């Protein structure tokens, strides 16, 4: 008995070096053999990021390993199968889905009679286009991701934050955005 | 293909020959049992040390040796009389989702996201722990595996297949089809000669290790079986679905005995493990609590409260001394 | 095939509930003495109190 | 002081000064005489 | 066990109506919620209608918005889906889907394949 | 006036008796003999016209003080502020500290 | 009487150390020295009746002494000294039983906090750490000042003895009203590093928080130690009319400072977060929340000094409630732990 507590302070022991690697790593979803990793390090702060592989397209099971990453990188290709209306769904179930409410999703962007709406839909004054590009591709592409946002603001329970964007200084500034906003969740103060 | 029309009027004589074989459901003729009344069990020990979520676990024959599986990347083994680890194993791939004890004490093994079922040998004559095998096949994610002996081994997959391997060679022997949803949780009976196996398609299936077919299908739940569990005696066995109940399903009888659900009670089952008598089914669910169900007269007999998140796994030990509870919450909870 | 599986289903030689349920309830009554978690014995000779 | 935080301590000192009750209760009156000190 | 039987279909000329079923049994009506796929010869499944179990919440795409309206009756166990002013890209196998979760406001792995809780599927030829 | 508050002091000069040479200090000993003879001048003042402190009072109590009881000490404790060149730089170097230690944390757990 | 022993004692060492304008004299109750003539030598009341309060100063005029009117004789006001006393005992002894009554009501809180901390393992972070030190540093310096306050300072019968165990209270009462507020400093600084600053999660080493909260109040308590044992020694070390308190006061002040500076971080870093998402509600709920913690209400009539005490003696009972009693993690366990008993 003696000889094993021996044994428990040296493992006790590497699991404390094992928790100062887990705690500093920043862990991603890649959404849009069976499991392919990639360990990138930006500001030398270790991000690890999982690509979803040889799995079947039922997610409902293995999708809330992932409730505890720092975000869901979700990519979204913008388009005939109307391919995009089944990324909104599939959006739709991610982001009211019960496990993933407080895991914040990273939503990256890359028509006419897919959406009766698009006709009546005004250009707010608030987005920013690039410099050299045609207004009314500003409209379509500004108007999905108000179809992607109308589902992240229609259901206010939940600590998940939806940030969309049209590559890996987005996910970092995203992810301390992220840390930020659960720091002040425990103190109360948001 | 409207050879439909004759599987539709075949499901309908095995439905008709379930309603003749019913006499009186179980919870009927129960009125001859003493009431075990509120089982109260409390948190005798909590073993701590776990980084991340605990997704699986499973106690050894000795009842004092338990092996648990984090999302973290660590295989702990436990002892649970002294609350010491004995063994740290690093797994390589961080996303298991399940972890399996060998009888002989000898080997342990481990599965998730990689799809590989990957062995350990405990008893290296260096002293320590590195990987045996990586058994690989699989086209799914590893959802449950449970060792027949030091060579054999059966696999539970996201590809609605199971299959059982050879641990020697590294092959599969023997492969199990017929499944349509993704399969959770497999069970062995006490002869380890049949495994029942839940998928996400509110269905059931017996299975026979050796030839390798579908003995029996068992229906009636209403959403994915999440967890399965054999009875004791091996005539029996109990299923967590995802529709907030429990239900006994029988072999000899092929038709649903039990359910045990409650109107309060809307959250899922994510384990499930029966006791050494049978008497009581243990239930883990999804909202943090565990709930003990009267296996016979579907009454609650009491909760198992105390766990911050989402509890993942339950086993209860060989001789029926303790029961160890994994939850998300990176806590195991032994309870009396 | 899925016609074929529910062929080899209905061969089966199937017993009545009323059978197979005096047998699980017989079995938890015979083997209930030996589960410490419906008898609660005295903590002397347990390993975890 | 000119702080916040000393208020423990001028505390304590008008307590060490303002307590003892077995000196006498009233001043004597050759103060308020002006034919005195 | 779910079924999920569909009735209605046939052979419509452009610009007709229809009317489709969708015949549940084996579980609550009234605590999940329902939808409606459609596969185009071809063509992978589509989402194309939802309806929250309560009934005020509802959903249709945009290539049937108002066109398409979806019901269900929960008295009867029933989802109904009164077709008007057909198209002839409406021509596909509508399928009667359920997904799985209860009282819950995500809806996962519809208009997938291998998918249970899916009904086989009705035919409406425009 | 003055020719009376001899004989007080005259009375004192004879009561010194009670304490020993080596007790010639011996405080708590003869101060209730000292408000005695407080009150007896007191009590030879106010017959001529003058209050309790009088300057006749300064010069003959000098002298009655004095003609026993010297080169005594008497010890007293000094309690006053420093030069005020030794307590700013006391103050200060606290200050100082506590914000480079705090500047030194922040730094180290920075990174 | 005592008092006539005093002042008959006073009259004795003066009129000692004389041989040791206005000419020599001696009041009755104070020494006067003598000085040139054309000003006036204003003397402290002394400490020999109820009705005189030793904060006032009295005043002495030569220009030869004072020629009062009517008496034609030497005379002195005590007027500032005799009235404006029998009031500010009132206010002393009450502002004692607020002092202690609410010391009380805080430690019994922040045991609480700390039993409920210790018994909630789940709770373990470093955040829950450093607010168990704190609990535990608030527990320490109001238990000590209780002790001081109601044994020293009430009680001047040991303080006429001057030993040295009052002495050693007050070296430690300082060194834990020190720790107090020094932790308030770390918890500051660990928010800054958590919310402004990109610091995972139970990353860091926590040893200089330690060493800063325990560890560095040592300093400025030994410093003042030996500087009042060298300059001020007086009795039991209970005079406030010196300066050597800034000392242990000016460390506490710089913490408190680099508090506010951390507070004005963090509620611009939480604004800057709202923007994208009234405003001013949780912009002020937040402050207000985090003004208990960071110890921020000594950096500011008739009752403004009244809440300023309150708000330093009720602090402990204000953190115990805000940050254990009406926390979201704590409160949950707490409401799904009470289905045992």
């Amino acid at each position: 008995e003696k000889a094993q507590r021996e044994a428990n302070k040296k493992i006790e022991k590497q699991l404390q070096k094992d928790k100062q690697v887990y705690r500093a790593t920043h862990r991603l979803l890649l959404l849009g053999s069976g499991i392919f990793e990639t360990k990138f390090q930006v500001d030398k702060v270790n991000f690890h990021m999982f690509d979803v592989g040889a799995q079947r397209d039922e997610r409902r099971k293995w999708i809330q390993c992932f409730n505890d990453v720092t975000a869901i990188i979700f990519v979204v290709a913008s388009s005939q199968t109307n391919r995009l209306q089944a990324a909104l769904k599939l959006f739709d179930s991610i982001w009211n889905n019960k496990w993933l409410r407080d895991t914040s999703v990273i939503l990256f962007l890359n028509i006419e009679d897919y959406f009766p709406e698009f006709a009546r839909y005004t250009t707010p004054e608030d987005a920013t286009p690039e410099p050299g590009e045609d207004p009314r591709v500003t409209r379509a592409k500004y108007f999905i991701r108000d179809e992607f946002l109308r589902i992240s603001t229609a259901s206010g329970d939940g600590r998940h934050y939806c940030y969309p964007h049209f590559n890996i200084r987005r996910v970092f500034n995203d992810c301390r955005d992220i840390i930020q906003r659960m720091h002040l969740r425990q103190y109360e103060l948001l | 293909d409207q050879l439909r029309q004759e599987a539709e009027q075949l499901k309908n004589q095995i439905r008709d020959a379930r309603k003749a074989c019913a006499d009186a459901t179980l919870s009927q003729i129960t009125n001859n049992i003493d009431p075990v009344g509120r089982i109260q069990m409390r948190t005798r020990r909590t073993l701590r040390g776990h980084l991340a979520k605990i997704y699986a676990m499973h106690w050894g024959t000795d009842s004092r040796l338990l092996v648990s599986a984090s999302q973290d990347g660590k295989l702990i083994i436990w002892d649970s009389y002294t609350t010491n680890k004995v063994h740290a194993i690093p797994l390589r791939s961080s996303w298991v989702m399940t972890c399996a004890y060998a009888p002989s004490g000898n080997y342990v093994a481990c599965g998730g996201l990689d799809n590989i079922c990957s062995i350990y040998n405990l008893k290296t004559r260096e002293g320590n722990v590195r990987v045996s095998r990586e058994l690989a096949g699989h086209t799914g994610y590893l959802s449950c595996c449970r060792f027949l002996d030091d060579n054999q081994i059966v696999t539970s997959s996201g590809d609605t297949t199971c299959a059982l391997w050879d641990i020697e060679t590294g092959q599969q022997t023997t492969t199990f089809t017929g499944h349509t949803g993704d399969v959770m949780s497999l069970s062995l009976a006490p002869d380890t000669r049949l495994f029942v196996s839940g998928a996400c398609d509110a269905s059931a299936k017996l299975w026979d290790v050796r030839e390798g077919m579908c003995r029996q299908t068992f229906t009636g739940h209403e959403s994915d079986i999440n967890a399965i569990c054999f009875f004791p005696n091996g005539n029996a066995f109990a299923t967590g679905s995802d529709d907030a109940t429990c239900r006994l399903f029988d072999l000899r009888a092929d038709q649903e005995l039990m359910t045990y659900s409650h109107d309060n009670i809307i959250c899922g089952i994510t384990s499930v493990s029966f006791s050494k008598s049978g008497r009581l089914l243990l239930a883990g669910y999804d909202d943090f609590n565990c709930n003990v169900w009267d296996a016979l007269k579907a009454d609650r007999a009491g909760v198992l409260a105390g766990h911050d998140n989402r509890v993942s796994c339950l086993g209860v030990t060989d001789d029926g001394m303790a029961v160890a509870t994994g939850s998300w919450d990176s806590f195991l909870k032994i309870w009396n | 095939k899925l016609v074929e599986q529910l062929k080899m289903e209905a061969n089966i030689d199937r017993i009545k509930v009323s059978k197979a349920a005096a047998d699980l309830m017989a079995y938890c009554e015979a083997h209930a003495k030996e589960d410490p978690l419906l008898t609660p014995v005295p903590a002397s000779e347990n390993p975890f109190r | 002081c000119r702080f916040g935080t000393c208020t423990v301590q001028k505390l304590a000192h008008q307590i060490y000064q303002f307590t003892d009750k077995d000196k006498d209760n009233v001043a004597p009156r050759s103060k308020i005489s002006p034919q005195g000190y | 066990q779910v079924q999920l039987q569909e009735s209605g279909g046939g052979l419509v000329q452009p610009g007709g109506s229809l009317r489709l079923s969708c015949a549940a049994s084996g579980f609550t009506f009234s605590n999940y919620k329902m939808n409606w796929v459609r596969q185009a010869p071809g063509k992978g499944l589509e989402w194309v209608s939802d309806i929250s179990q309560s009934g005020a919440s509802i959903s249709y795409t945009g290539s049937v918005k108002g066109r398409f309206t979806i019901s269900r009756d929960n008295a009867k166990n029933t989802l109904y889906l009164q077709m008007n002013s057909l198209k002839p890209e409406d021509t596909a196998v509508y399928y009667c889907a359920r997904c799985p979760a209860p009282f819950t406001r995500d809806c996962f792995d519809v208009t997938s394949t291998t998918y249970a809780y899916r009904g086989q599927g009705t035919q409406v030829t425009v | 006036m003055l020719e009376r508050l001899p004989l007080c002091g005259k009375a004192f000069a004879d009561m010194m008796g009670k304490v020993d040479v080596w007790k010639w200090c011996n405080l708590s000993e003869f101060i209730v003999y000292y408000e005695s003879f407080t009150n007896c001048t007191e009590m030879e003042a106010n017959v001529v016209g003058c209050y309790w402190p009088n300057p006749l009072a300064q010069g003959f109590i000098t002298g009655i003080h004095r003609q026993f009881f010297s080169n005594c000490t008497v010890d007293r404790v000094h309690l006053e502020d420093p030069p005020d060149e030794v307590l700013i730089p006391l103050i200060v170097i606290p200050v100082v500290l506590t914000v480079a230690m705090a500047g030194l944390v922040v730094w180290r757990s920075k990174r | 009487g005592v008092t006539r022993n005093k002042i008959m004692t006073a009259q004795y060492e003066c009129y000692q150390k004389i041989m040791q304008y206005c000419n020599r004299t001696w009041d009755g109750w104070l020494c006067w020295n003598d000085v040139a003539a054309g000003t006036e030598s204003m003397q402290l009341c002394p400490d020999y009746f109820q009705d005189f309060d030793p904060s006032e100063k009295v005043t002495k005029i030569c220009d030869n002494w004072f020629r009062h009117p009517a008496s034609n004789r030497t005379w002195t006001n005590y007027t500032q000294c005799n009235v404006n006393t029998h009031e500010k005992v009132k206010t002393a002894l009450n502002l004692f039983y607020l002092t202690i009554i609410g010391h009380g009501l805080s430690i019994a809180s922040l045991l609480i906090s700390l039993g409920i901390f210790f018994y909630f393992k789940s709770l373990s972070c470093q955040r829950i750490t450093l607010h168990k030190n704190l609990f535990f540093s608030f527990v320490c310096n109001s238990v000590v000042t209780i002790i001081h306050l109601t044994a020293v300072a009430n009680n001047q019968a040991l303080v006429a003895t001057n030993p040295v165990s009052c002495k050693v209270s007050q070296f430690i009462h300082l060194y834990l009203m020190g720790c107090n507020y020094f932790w308030m400093l770390c918890e500051g600084i660990y928010l800054h590093t958590l919310i402004v600053v990109a610091v995972f999660a139970e990353k860091q080493h926590l040893m200089w928080y330690y060493f800063l909260g325990w560890g560095f109040p040592l300093i400025p308590a030994c410093i003042h130690a030996i500087a009042r044992s060298l300059y001020y020694n007086d009795n039991c070390w209970i005079s406030s009319d010196t300066h050597l308190l800034y000392i242990i006061h000016g460390p506490i002040c710089a913490a408190l400072l680099v508090n506010l500076f951390f507070l004005l971080n963090i509620v611009r870093v939480l604004i800057t977060k709202l923007k994208v998402t009234n405003l001013y509600m949780k912009a002020v709920r937040a402050t207000l929340i985090l003004v208990p913690l960071l110890g921020i209400e000594f950096v500011l009539e008739e009752v403004y000094d009244y809440i300023m005490h309150i708000l330093m003696h009720f602090q402990g009972l204000l953190v115990s409630t805000i940050f254990c009693f009406f926390n979201g993690e704590v409160q949950a366990i707490l409401r799904r732990n009470w289905n045992q008993y």
